[PDB]
């Protein structure tokens, strides 16, 4: 057939480019970074009404100061999360301190290109890694299966990514509050989702310096959805 | 873990105003048997370094081959091998020191005590010690084995501290070394009269002296000594 | 049988001030009854406003210091030139030491510097990695001669206030850098008199917010 | 060793070997899982093309992983044995180290992890098996029902079906299963499970297997006559 | 590199089938028919040797029926060489179990072990599967008399009566017709031979074209005896049942 | 480097055929005719010494090989494959039997070990099957005299008499008419020579024919005396002269 | 065509297409400039962003106190190669108490990239590197290609539109080589050089990335408002 | 070394001394023999100081990974067994450890596990480990009841260390007190034995043999 680590004539790795197509098919995940915190939100996308939606875990804790949201072949993310958690805890063991968000992201991205003929193929999942440290403050990173990671003020990944990113282009500014960011994620998720957005088919989370990483209750998110509807009807 | 078989005794050395001097006798002992009388224990590396080795001779010959191999390797893909990127005394020492400590850490040591004497690029004197344990230290005077006990005291009367180095000429320094070698011949039971001496000067370069002998020895007073106490005849 | 360990003698002393820290050590290096060197530096600046000394078997002491300096370098590479805090350095050294738990670095390690609040800090290690933050610690050959003196003159142990007769302790007033250096010098002068492996020279490294400063003093050479 | 990357991406972003493993599950006999208020029931289809079979010794479709958890499947029979064995070993290993039996979610996560590992390991193909894992956590009376598939994704279900004609029985369950009020008793839950299989099975004779799991390691498999009574009652009510 | 020449033996078709397993089964369908029939007082194993010669030394020959231990035997359908590799592995597992627990291995445990080995060759290693289908005839004190079959996929099932190899469709229909649960060994012997006699591709069924065996409790008191039939004994049972 | 061919080169085709084994049998068919006949008091194996060049010394090329003192082998097909199999067969007779039981293996078990080696080349990674069919004749105390055929697949069958290679179909027919259960060894040798003459085109004599027997114990070939139980090898390769003597009474 | 399936296959004209495709990844990468005088060596790199919300991808990596490089192409491959350099620089210091020569650093990179082009299974590195350094023979600038070819130069540029900056340096050769004991003027020349490779976009405060090493100057990177001086 | 820990109505009391000795030489009077594994778990130091610090800090890392993966607080049984299984792998190598893994969970209640470098793992109500263990046991056994108050339990643990500190040459310096509840441990201060001895002597009337 052909090699797994083969270059295309354009100078790209076939398998990496193909894994990006799998991520486009995945459910939407959005992250917004502010000076009061970073917000992470996801589309759950249950394949059937009998599926208990609360068991869909597409937002995940790495450490108290680092959270993570995923999009694509979510099964592939489990070993990435495992490595991330281990890397975070291991660094705390060696250095008696929290690990920098960038350093954690870099550790995860080192796995990405360890494939050949090591694992047999690249990861089919993208990650939004959000967190806080004392050096660089609140941060949001986008970790791809290419091994590359970009820092973002705001970022959307998944099926409604390019539409959501264009919306994040206009809406984001440097003086956003945490509450403003929460509503903004819900607004854009609702825009790109097939089904109607509610507290059962969408999930919110955030990371603050004081309280650390927290996944939002369905009751808490429901209020933010109701607050959104009213403010959109206000004009 | 082994035991040393064929052994070499004291290596002695000191700094002077423009460089360093190092010396060692030409004997390879086999226990109490003075087996081999033509053994060179000062091994020059380039024109700026001399490595003096004591202890096990088979391990010395191994170290000698490593240094020979080091010069070859430094020349590979190196247009400045005989200029800016030539081997320094500090490079050669650190290499040996690494090897000695690694070998002791595998419980299979090179059974030696080594003194690397030389002059650096900037004219600075280099003189540092390393042994089978990987222990390292530097001093205006350095000596191994019996030399540590008998040579250092004499050499320290010339250069007692750092500030005495510029005040010490090459003639005074060489005189002290040669006298020390005589004292070691009087008192070390595993030493020989024949020895080699090396001077590394920042101006005149490397001067390697072979086939030196201990001379001007005092023995005449022995004729008067009789018995072990009461005996008169 | 081959014995991979040796004793190079020497003595070191770390004292933590209010907004400073000192790590001192004699410059004599020995084996048995012979002097190897009268000036062989034992306390080292390791960067990031940390000073370190690994007293005992000098080969293991040099190996450890070398590996820690190396750890500081790679900490900068791996974590965006972040400053290695003294508490983080201490934990890192534990893992270096315990890594050779069953063939130990035969040294008593001490590091000194400033904590993240700017206060003076000294950490003390055993050969196999057990460590602890301390206000005062002498290590090495003459440690048994120095520590009791420091308990008395730094922490005012067994000292009470005149007139009260054992009822009121002497208050733990803070010592200046000039006052600490006096106690360090007298500790080493006294140790030199009564311990054969201590002498030749004293080298002190003082750590403040401004950086690392050095001071050298002569000791008796007998 | 054999290192060939069998599971790989295609231009459209699909891993065909994982997708073809799902087609093997589609071929497999139907399996259904329904959780009530205080129980879970696992229904399984037995194709009647094979008669002259010895039902005493023939491998049963539902397998105990521990005394409190069970596993049924659809797809390749030989592949399922490997997952069941690994799961059984991990269940005892968990008891040995944590001094507590596995939760149903943990056991599911482990099996799903094994399945995932085979989708990006060299020299191996994915498992041609989807599983339904059911039971009750230690000292807990809340019913648990999870599903896994070759890709390695897993999730919890109020009720679910897998295998051939699973589309039809899922259609049935979606209209007949109420979340606000699930099957209150064992009878109601078993009845709904048999009903859902009768949409697909053909004959209600020896073609239906039922296994009821209750809290505190109370697992029992229904016999032919017991199931036949449910089949009789369902069709008699239907004649109206 | 080497990738160019790799057949990829362990992959799925678009339909979700294992190519090599399916083709191995096609190979087995051309092999000599083997039949197992389980009765209340024993088990019968009958099998047809493939187009033999008059110069073949029959009395010392063994291509179909093999002994795994004193309690368990197998009938082979497919590549004889492949079967012997597996047979020797099975013989060892039985002895390992006997050494460990000091009890004869239960039939199913032995069958599962061999079936798991076959499974491994379909999921990993990049090697071709074993082109063999077994009929396991055995006895233990838990389930009593048992018949199993395993195929290259690694899947195994239990049976009252079963055929493997050539003309299984025709053979299985004939067995399904005349088999009953209260049947005895002597009756099962007759059924096995009658079934082969009708499904055979040969002109007539003779003693030299057959291998035969029975596992009976027909041994002195509570114990089990394996009887691998000799050429003369197969000739006698053919006359007795009225086939020749 | 590394042997990166860790996958099977022999696989099932849609029709259920194992191609490489079939093709190996085709290579055996092209090979020179060899045969074996079993008598009441012995076994004979024979083949034609097809000399590649008259300058070549055909005595150095041994088509008939001793495996044990009581077991011999002959082949049809690829000679080099045969040579290595004989080396492995001799070694395995020691490692997996003689060094354990202190005696040489019986014919059937040695054959079984050879078959195993040939089966593995039919399934293992990065190898083709052996392109030979072996005829192994032998004797042992409890089984008596025996003759076995071994194919590239690893399958083996016992024979009263048989032939393999070029003219096997015609040769087997000839053997069916002549063979009976009351044959003496000399009678089997006579029949072997008659059968082999049909498949040979050119010269037919002791120098162009290789023939060996498994018969009575040969104490003269043992190499030592003093142990009554050691009576010598039953394998004996017939000389050029011994063959020609029987060709006169042909 | 038929000879580009893997790195182990020569074409009929004697070409290695997988290596050439890896070379193509560098041309797609953002522009970076390298130049030196007798006292100092400078790296100037145009960082690329994904969009307006994203950060600008870092282009320059430090390898030692006296050595570092700028990248263009697959950033993860640069991380692997820079990590290898860090180790080799570090091995030289620990074992020989010797700073690694810049020329010898290039030789090591060449040999590491080569092994990936001759063996089956692996792939060539998809990145180009510009290594600057100051060692015992003064200032140095190297250009690394993943074919294995390493070249010592006065100045150069790699990445998209790099030909414009490379021509400028070829004209300015005689001027910028003489900029001794003046780091600011040498950087100015580097910033003016990389400006020849710009179209549409211009050098902003978080766009530009500069690094310098010299006689009494450790390898230091300048980003953010630290490079506003040179805009 | 004197360390104790006992279960009671109000949870667990943990009490330790502070002395470290190398032969007759008192290396430190301010050693921390209670490791704060996490906000709900505690561990004690006896035998090897490094072995305790290293492996129980490591234990805290394993407990953190457990609750990240399982979304649930680790049990005291599971935490203790992780440590005991670890040291058992090292059995023979020369690890030196004697510790009480102390915790308070919902499913277990207050639990204490004695863990040993010989691989021993024992659940129990009262444990004393160290060179001065026999002295502490005497005070504990004669005064212990399940229905002790938090105030009286804290004092009993303090007094039992004092008893050992006095008699055992290798114990002393100061007393560290902890009180373990379901919502976590609570530190109850460092108490110098020098000052505590005289305070206790006067207020309690004990140590009449000693002149004060
Ligand atoms: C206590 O166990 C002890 C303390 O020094 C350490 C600090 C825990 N360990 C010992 O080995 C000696 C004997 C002390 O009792
Ligand atoms: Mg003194």
């Amino acid at each position: 057939d052909r090699g797994v680590s083969t270059f295309s004539p354009e100078g790209r790795l076939f398998q990496v480019e193909y894994s990006l197509e799998a991520i486009k098919l995945g459910s939407t995940a959005i992250g917004i970074a502010t000076k009061e915190g970073v917000v992470l939100g996801v589309e759950k996308r249950a394949t059937s009404p009998l599926l208990e939606s609360d068991s869909i875990e597409k937002i995940v804790e790495i450490d108290r100061h680092i959270g993570c949201a995923m999009s694509g072949l979510t099964a592939d993310a489990r070993s990435m999360i495992e490595h991330a958690r281990t890397a975070a805890v291991t660094h705390n063991l060696y250095y008696d301190e929290d690990i920098n968000v960038e350093s954690l992201t870099q550790s995860v991205c080192d796995l990405a290109l360890r494939f050949g003929e090591l694992m047999s193929r690249p990861f089919g999942v993208a990650l939004l890694i959000a967190g806080h440290d004392a050096d660089d403050g609140y941060q949001l990173f986008h970790a791809e299966p290419s091994g590359t990671f970009y820092r973002y003020n705001a970022k959307a990944i998944g099926s409604g990514s390019e539409g959501a990113q264009a919306e994040l282009l206009n809406e984001w500014h440097s003086s956003l509050t945490l509450k403003e960011a929460e509503l903004l994620v819900l607004k854009i998720l609702k825009q790109v989702m097939e089904e109607k957005l509610d507290e059962n088919n969408a999930q919110l989370s955030c990371i603050t310096k004081q309280d650390g990483f927290k996944i939002y209750d369905n009751e808490k998110t429901a209020e933010l959805i109701k607050e959104l509807k009213e403010k959109e009807a206000a004009e | 873990t082994q035991q040393p078989i064929v052994t070499g005794t004291s290596v002695i050395s000191m700094k002077y105003d423009n460089g360093v001097i190092i010396a060692a006798d030409n004997l390879g002992s086999y226990g109490s048997l003075l087996r081999f009388n033509g053994v060179e224990r000062l091994i020059p590396v380039g024109d700026n370094t001399v490595v003096g080795i004591s202890g096990d001779i088979s391990d010395m010959q191994h170290i000698e081959r490593l240094l020979k191999d080091l010069v070859t390797e430094n020349a590979y893909d190196n247009p400045l091998a005989d200029a800016e990127e030539a081997l320094e005394p500090s490079y050669i020492f650190e290499y040996l020191a690494t090897v000695m400590y690694q070998r002791r850490s595998k419980m299979n040591p090179l059974w030696n005590a080594i003194i690397v004497a030389g002059v650096q690029s900037n004219g600075d004197q280099f003189l540092r010690y390393v042994n089978l344990l990987g222990v390292t230290y530097s001093s205006p005077t350095l000596a191994t084995g019996f030399g540590a006990h008998m040579a250092n005291p004499l050499l320290r009367k010339v250069v007692d501290r750092e500030s005495d180095i510029p005040k010490t000429t090459v003639q005074v320094a060489e005189e002290a070394i040669v006298n020390a070698m005589r004292v070691l011949y009087y008192r070390d039971a595993r030493s020989s009269r024949n020895f080699s001496l090396a001077i590394i000067d920042k101006n005149t370069g490397l001067t390697f002296k072979k086939n030196l002998q201990v001379e001007n020895m005092k023995w005449d007073f022995a004729k008067d000594i009789k018995g072990y106490g009461t005996q008169k005849i | 049988q081959f014995n991979p360990y040796g004793d190079n003698g020497g003595t070191i002393l770390g004292i933590a001030g209010e907004d400073f820290a000192v790590l001192a050590g004699d410059t004599r290096n020995i084996t048995d009854y012979s002097i190897n060197s009268r000036y062989e530096p034992k306390v080292f600046d390791c960067g990031d406003n940390i000073v370190m000394s690994a007293n005992g078997f000098a080969a293991d002491g040099d190996a450890l210091v070398k590996r820690f300096k190396n750890s500081v370098k790679w900490y900068h590479f791996d974590h965006n030139d972040k400053k290695l805090s003294i508490n983080s350095a201490a934990r890192n050294i534990q893992h270096l030491l315990y890594g050779k738990r069953f063939f130990p670095y035969y040294v008593h390690t001490i590091i000194a510097g400033l904590d993240e609040d700017g206060k003076g800090a000294v950490y003390s290690f055993d050969p196999v990695g057990s460590y602890e933050r301390e206000q005062c610690r002498a290590g090495g050959a003459a440690a048994s001669l120095i520590m009791p003196f420091l308990d008395n003159q730094v922490n005012f142990k067994n000292q009470y206030e005149p007139g009260t007769n054992g009822k009121v302790k002497k208050p733990l007033k803070y010592l200046s850098v000039e006052e600490v250096i006096k106690l360090v010098r007298d500790s080493f002068t006294s140790a030199t008199e009564r311990h054969i492996q201590v002498g030749d020279g004293l080298e002190i490294l003082i750590v403040t917010k401004d950086g690392v400063r050095k001071e050298f003093y002569e000791l008796k050479r007998d | 060793g054999y290192d060939r990357a069998l599971s790989i991406f295609s231009p459209d972003g699909h891993i065909f070997q994982v997708e073809y493993a799902l087609e093997a599950v589609k071929r497999g006999t139907c399996a259904v899982g329904v959780k009530g208020k205080n129980c879970v029931v696992l229904g399984c289809e037995r194709r009647s093309t094979l008669k002259l079979q010895d039902t005493r010794i023939t491998p049963s479709k539902v397998s105990k992983i521990d005394s409190h958890v069970v596993l049924s499947f659809s797809g390749l029979n030989a592949d399922s044995r490997i997952l069941i064995e690994k799961a059984r070993v991990e269940a005892q290993s968990h008891r040995l180290t944590l001094e507590d039996p596995v939760t149903v979610e943990y056991l599911t996560r482990y099996v799903a992890g094994v399945q995932q590992r085979y989708t990006q390991s060299g020299g191996v193909r994915p498992f041609g098996v989807s599983t339904l894992i059911a039971g009750f956590d230690p000292r807990d009376d809340e019913p648990k029902l999870y599903q896994t598939e070759p890709s390695g994704i897993y999730s919890s279900w109020s009720a679910q079906t897998i295998g051939r004609n699973s589309k039809t029985v899922r259609e049935f369950l979606e209209k007949n299963y109420d979340r606000k009020e699930p099957p209150a008793t064992v009878e109601e839950c078993v009845k709904l499970t048999v009903r859902s299989l009768l949409e697909v099975v053909q004959t209600g004779a020896k073609n239906i297997e039922i296994t009821v799991v209750k809290p505190d390691s109370d697992i029992v498999a229904l016999s032919s006559e017991e199931i036949n009574q449910y089949v009789t009652q369902i069709e008699q009510e239907k004649q109206e | 590199g080497s990738r160019r020449y790799d057949s990829r033996t362990t992959i799925f078709s678009p339909e979700g089938r294992l190519y090599q397993v399916e083709y191995a089964l096609e190979s087995i369908s051309h092999a000599g028919t083997a039949i197992g029939i389980m009765a209340s007082d024993g088990i019968v194993l009958a099998a047809e040797r493939k187009v033999t010669s008059t110069l073949l030394e029959q009395d010392t020959s063994t291509e179909k029926l093999y002994k795994l231990n004193d309690k368990i035997a197998v009938a082979v359908a497919g590549l004889t060489a492949d079967a012997e590799i597996l047979i020797n592995t099975a013989r060892i597992h039985a002895q390992n179990y006997l050494k460990t627990y000091n009890e004869d291995i239960p039939v199913e445990i032995l069958v599962r072990r061999l079936s798991d080995i076959k499974q491994g060759y379909t999921q990993h290693g990049g090697l071709r599967p074993f082109g063999v289908s077994f009929i396991y005839a055995g006895y233990d004190d838990r389930y009593g008399y048992q018949l199993y079959t395993s195929n290259p996929s690694g899947n195994y099932t239990g049976w009252k009566a079963i055929s493997v190899g050539a003309n299984t469709s025709a053979a299985q229909t004939l067995l399904q017709m005349d088999y009953k649960d209260d049947m005895k060994v002597d009756d099962a012997i007759e059924l096995a031979l009658k079934t082969l006699s009708k499904t055979t591709d040969s002109s007539a069924l003779t003693y030299d074209r057959l291998e035969f065996a029975t596992i009976r409790k027909g041994a002195n008191d509570g114990e089990v005896y394996q009887k691998i039939f000799k050429p003369q004994e197969i000739k006698d049972i053919l006359v007795k049942t009225g086939i020749t | 480097m590394t042997d990166r061919y860790s996958f099977s080169l022999t696989t099932f085709s849609p029709s259920g055929k194992l191609g490489q084994i079939d093709y190996a049998l085709t290579a055996v068919k092209q090979g020179v005719t060899s045969l074996g006949i079993k008598a009441t008091n012995g076994v004979v194996i024979a083949t034609e010494k097809k000399s590649s060049s008259p300058l070549a010394m055909s005595e150095t090329l041994s088509k008939v090989s001793l495996l044990t003192p009581d077991i011999g082998a002959v082949y049809s097909g690829m000679g080099p494959d045969y040579r290595v199999l004989v080396d492995k067969s001799r070694k395995v007779a020691h490692t997996s039997y003689k060094r354990i039981y202190g005696e040489y293996p019986p014919t059937k078990l040695l054959v079984s070990e050879v078959a195993k080696i040939m089966q593995e080349a039919t399934q293992s990674g990065g190898v083709r099957p052996f392109g030979v069919s072996l005829l192994i004749a032998g004797h042992d105390e409890f089984n008596g005299f025996s003759l076995y055929q071994v194919d590239p697949s690893g399958s083996y069958f016992p024979w009263k008499a048989t032939a393999i290679g070029k003219g096997s179909v015609a040769a087997k027919t000839f053997l069916e008419k002549r063979w009976n259960d009351e044959l003496e060894l000399e009678d089997a040798i006579h029949i072997a020579l008659l059968t082999l003459k049909e498949s040979v085109e050119g010269e037919f004599n002791g120098d162009t024919i290789e023939l060996a027997i498994i018969g009575d114990e040969n104490p003269d070939l043992l190499g030592y005396t003093g142990i009554p139980t050691d009576k010598g090898p039953r394998f004996r390769k017939l000389t050029s002269q011994e063959i020609n003597d029987r060709l006169e009474a042909l | 065509n038929n000879y580009d399936g893997d790195t182990v296959t020569f074409s009929p004209t004697g070409r290695l297409f997988q290596v050439e495709y890896a070379l193509e990844a560098i041309k797609q990468g953002s522009v970076t400039v390298g130049l030196r005088s007798n006292t100092h060596a400078v790296l100037v790199a145009l960082k690329r962003n994904a969009d307006e919300l994203s950060s600008y991808q870092k282009k320059i990596i430090k390898c030692d106190e006296h050595m570092g490089l700028s990248l263009a192409g697959l950033a993860p491959d640069a991380r692997v190669l820079s990590n290898y350099l860090r180790q080799q620089c570090n091995y030289s210091s620990l074992v020989f108490n010797r700073k690694l020569a810049v020329e010898r650093a290039g030789h090591l990179l060449c040999d590491k990239a080569q092994k990936n082009t001759q063996s089956y299974g692996g792939r060539p590195y998809g990145v180009g590197l510009l290594i600057i350094g100051y060692d015992k023979s003064g200032a140095h600038l190297l250009e690394f290609q993943p074919s294995g070819n390493v070249t010592e130069l006065y100045g150069t540029a790699i990445g998209a539109r790099s030909q414009g900056a490379k021509t400028y340096l070829e004209r300015t050769l005689d001027t910028f080589i003489k900029i001794d004991g003046n780091p600011d003027e040498l950087i100015k020349a580097g910033v003016e050089a990389i400006s020849q490779s710009l179209r549409d976009e211009s050098l902003t405060v978080d766009n530009l990335s500069i690094a310098i090493v010299g006689k009494d100057t450790p390898f230091t990177i300048y980003d953010g408002e630290a490079v506003a001086k040179y805009i | 070394t004197t360390t104790l820990a006992f279960r009671f109505q109000g949870g667990i009391i943990v009490a330790v001394d502070s002395r470290a000795t190398a032969g007759n030489w008192v290396a430190s009077q301010t050693v921390k023999k209670v490791i704060e594994i996490n906000p709900f778990l505690l561990g004690t130091m006896a035998g090897g100081a490094a072995d305790f610090q290293f492996w129980e800090t490591w234990l805290g890392s394993q407990c953190r990974l457990h609750e990240l993966r399982e979304k649930e607080r680790i049990s005291v049984a599971a935490a203790s067994k992780i440590l005991s299984n670890l040291v058992y792998q090292y059995k023979g190598a020369g690890l030196s450890m004697g510790t009480m893994i102390c915790g308070y969970t919902r499913k277990e209640g207050p639990t204490i596990y004695y863990v040993d470098s010989d691989g021993t793992r024992l659940k129990g109500d009262i444990f004393c480990v160290g060179s001065g263990q026999t002295f502490a046991y005497g005070v504990l056994d004669s005064n212990y009841k399940w229905d002790l108050s938090v105030e009286d339990a804290l004092y009993l643990g303090k007094r039992s260390i004092l008893a050992a500190a006095h008699r055992d040459a290798y114990s002393g310096g100061s007393v560290n007190l902890y009180h373990v509840t379901e919502d976590g441990w609570i530190y109850h201060g460092n108490h110098d034995v020098g000052e505590l001895f005289w305070k206790v002597k006067e207020e309690e009337g004990s140590f009449n043999n000693v002149i004060g």
